[PDB]
C-alpha cells in the first residue's frame, strides 16, 4: 500500500516535464519567446495535458 | 488614410508601425474592416503633406 501510494505520486509529479504536443515544456519559454495573440494555441494543450 | 502595403497590417495581433504607434485592433475585435483605392482623389501631382 505504502509503495503504490509513493510511486503514484511520483508518477504524478514527473508528468510535470512532459510536453503534450507543444514547443517546449516550460511555461516562461512559452510566453517569452512567442507573441501574444498566438501563444495560447500551446498553452492550452498543456493546461489540457495537466 | 493608409499606404498601400501598409493595410494588410491592421488586422488584430499583427505588428507594425501604424499598428504599433498609431492604430491596433484589440485581440477579440468583433466588426468588420474596408479599404479601397484613392489614388485619383487623395494624391496630388507634386506631392500631398496634409
Amino acid at each position: 500500500v505504502v509503495n503504490q501510494n509513493a510511486q503514484a505520486l511520483n508518477t504524478l509529479v514527473k508528468q510535470l516535464s512532459s510536453n503534450f504536443g507543444a514547443i517546449s515544456s516550460v511555461l516562461n519559454d512559452i510566453l517569452s519567446r512567442l507573441d501574444p495573440p498566438e501563444a495560447e494555441v500551446q498553452i492550452d494543450r498543456l493546461i489540457t495535458g495537466r | 488614410v493608409i499606404r498601400g502595403d501598409e493595410v494588410r497590417q491592421i488586422a488584430p495581433g499583427q505588428t507594425g508601425k501604424i499598428a504599433d504607434y498609431n492604430y491596433k485592433l484589440p485581440d477579440d475585435f468583433t466588426g468588420c474592416v474596408i479599404a479601397w483605392n484613392s489614388n485619383n482623389l487623395d494624391s496630388k501631382v507634386g506631392g500631398n503633406y496634409n
